[PDB]
């Protein structure tokens, strides 16, 4: 008997320098946009949704619900793909920049370098180029997104000095033997629209709850049975030291903008580690999906 | 491989590869012939003891 | 493609030879090592094992106990797996005369500079600590070898004996008077947020609650003096950062009906803990409550 696949073919012509390549990347991550049985090779990765005026977050929000695998064997014309089950142990392969310990927890992240790229080498053909998503641990995924969203936070008033240092002092991230950077979001002072729709949507849920609580326990403050309320009023007091139509459009907008954040208030945790090999190159993660 | 107690750090599982290769050296010793000796050899002359 | 071999009955894992087996057998040679049935075949709980120091395995090898992580600034010995009877003498919930029962008992270095290395701040004291999962075998050399467990249950080789959880008394917490068919065990982080001090406490909880938020429910029910103490904190320090005032992960489940009180012997010291017998360990991701 077979396991459950996916077999994968290659519509351009393979080269034996090509496959030697592509055989280093025996246990890869691999993501996939939904599990069929027979997919091209334009679904390998994230070369189909790399773009230009969309960036970063974009990428998170595609990558978040993609389905991923990882490969099994390389052949001549089909890739075996295997799709992982959640509470087996698999062998991943360590394509990301940091070395990994012995109960991390992994998640996926898309690359932080583009198309124009001077380090890789990696399977290219005459339109097509394979990327491949890393797996970082966890804190440093939530490091990245966590200092990517300040310094893109940043992204309307570069023109002071005080300002630059705080982004080039935050355009760097420190971890264990990282001295690893991530580039800037602001490219020639004009933003990419889905993180100028994050920021915005972070500032609107941090107005209208610093806005309309006041009024809220206002009128709350008839049904006072818990010792709560007052010390939650005591801080609005504390803080400065109505038609119904709009708080009813204020409070939708508020669970709507807010709703559109769970991309980044909460990720979901994908692998986490059993051993590291030597030479820490591989590992054995048992899936958590 | 040797095998030791439990807890120990044992062996892994190990092979190799090792791959001689050849070393050229040509030899050589030139050498003349004179020209009255081969005009007498290649050539034929009267009868004389 | 035929009928035979298309609808063909799925197997029983064990009821043909195993390759080892036919894979000697292909070319009928003899070797010493015997071959006929391997061992550890059909155990569907996941093995892992890990490299500990000798400051730490005390009250470790009576099989059975949970095994937490922590990171610390320093490079080399970054990751120190802490027991997790080690981490409630840095708990407030264990009473003194326990806690100066098993203070005089961990007297080596690595445990008490785990100790040292929970001096920092809290918020980052929930993200020091991550759930590896239960052991159940030790070597008990100067670097013995445990067998971690992360998912599936725990027993013994040749499943001829169901290893236990180990749960101290104090840490002990059941929320309710009528158990239940089944219950999820889960490990309960508080932080009594007062003026100086912050030093948390330790619960595992076995509740036979789902659903998650049905739990933090009962959580904001039967903890209103944390989070009181909490925005205490945040009102009388203003300027400051304090958060994730309670911590709460899954650990398993047992069947709820094998929990009773037993004793550790250990070092000649009696340590009155709770039993959960026949328990597997299948771990979750930290969630919190404010």
């Amino acid at each position: 008997a077979m396991e459950a696949n996916i077999f994968c073919t290659f519509d351009h012509k393979l080269s034996i320098a090509d496959v030697g390549k592509l055989t280093k990347l025996v246990a890869a991550v691999v993501p996939i946009p939904q599990r069929l049985h027979l997919i091209k090779h334009y679904q390998l990765g994230l070369h189909q949704f790399v773009d230009h005026t969309r960036g970063y977050v974009r990428l998170r929000g595609l990558l978040r619900n993609m389905t991923l695998t990882l490969m099994r064997r390389v052949e001549g014309n089909q890739i075996l793909l295997h799709v992982p089950t959640h509470g087996l142990l698999y062998t991943v392969l360590n394509t990301g920049p940091v070395t990994w310990e012995k109960g991390d927890a992994l998640c996926v992240l898309p690359p932080l370098f583009h198309g124009p790229l001077a380090r890789e080498n990696l399977l290219t053909l005459g339109q097509w180029e394979l990327v491949l998503p890393w797996i970082v641990p966890m804190p440093l995924a939530l490091e990245i997104n966590q200092r990517l969203l300040i310094m893109g936070l940043f992204s309307l008033d570069r023109s002071y000095e005080e300002v630059k240092a705080a982004v080039q002092q935050l355009q760097t991230i420190t971890f264990r033997d990282a001295t690893f950077t991530i580039p800037d979001p602001v490219i020639d002072q004009h933003l990419l629209i889905d993180m100028k729709t994050a920021c915005l949507s972070m500032s609107m849920v941090a107005n209208l709850a610093s806005e309309l609580t006041m009024t809220y326990v206002r009128k709350l403050a008839l049904e006072d049975s818990s010792m709560l309320l007052v010390k939650c009023q005591e801080l609005l007091m504390r803080l400065d030291r109505v038609s119904p139509d709009d708080e009813i459009a204020r409070l939708s907008a508020l669970f709507v903008m807010l709703r559109q954040l769970d991309d980044l208030i909460r990720e979901q945790v994908v692998f986490t580690v059993c051993d590291v090999s030597p030479d820490n190159k591989s590992a054995t993660c048992i899936f958590k999906g | 491989r040797v095998a030791s107690g439990a807890g120990l750090p044992t062996s892994r599982q190990t092979t190799i590869m090792v791959t001689k290769y050849s070393e050229k050296s040509p030899i050589t010793i030139p050498f003349e012939l004179s020209a009255a000796c081969l005009t007498y050899l290649r050539e034929t002359f009267e009868g004389t003891i | 493609m035929d009928a035979r071999a298309v609808a063909k009955r799925p197997r029983d894992p064990a009821d043909e030879d195993n390759e080892l087996v036919t894979a000697l057998k292909a070319k009928r040679e003899v070797n010493t090592i015997s071959v006929r049935y391997l061992y550890h075949a059909d155990h569907q709980a996941l093995t892992a094992r890990f490299f500990v120091p000798e400051g730490l395995v005390e009250f470790e090898a009576q099989p059975g106990a949970l095994l937490i992580r922590m990171e610390t600034g320093c490079d080399s010995p970054r990751h120190l797996y802490i027991s997790l009877y080690l981490l409630g003498i840095r708990a407030s919930n264990v009473s003194a005369s326990t806690r100066c029962l098993l203070e005089s008992v961990y007297t080596a270095s690595a445990a008490r500079a785990a100790l040292q290395w929970l001096d920092l701040g809290p918020h980052l004291l929930h993200r020091r600590l991550e759930t590896l999962g239960c052991v159940k075998t030790v070597s008990l050399g100067i670097t013995s070898l445990l067998t971690c467990v992360m998912r599936g249950y725990l027993y013994n080789t040749l499943k001829t004996e169901v290893f236990a959880l180990m749960i101290p008394k104090d840490m002990y917490l059941t929320w309710e008077e009528t158990r239940g068919r089944l219950q999820y065990v889960y490990l309960i982080i508080v932080y009594d947020y007062d003026g100086p001090e912050t030093r948390p406490g330790i619960y595992v909880l076995t509740s036979s609650i789902a659903h998650w938020q049905t739990l933090v429910d009962v959580a904001r029910g039967k903890f209103a003096r944390e989070r009181c103490s909490f925005v205490n904190r945040r009102i009388t320090r203003p300027r400051q950062i304090p958060l994730c005032t309670g911590v709460i992960q899954k650990l398993g489940w047992c069947l709820a009906d094998d929990i009773h009180t037993s004793f550790l012997v250990h070092k000649e010291l009696k340590l009155s803990v709770v039993r959960l017998d026949n328990f597997s360990v299948e771990l979750g991701d930290f969630r919190e409550f404010v």
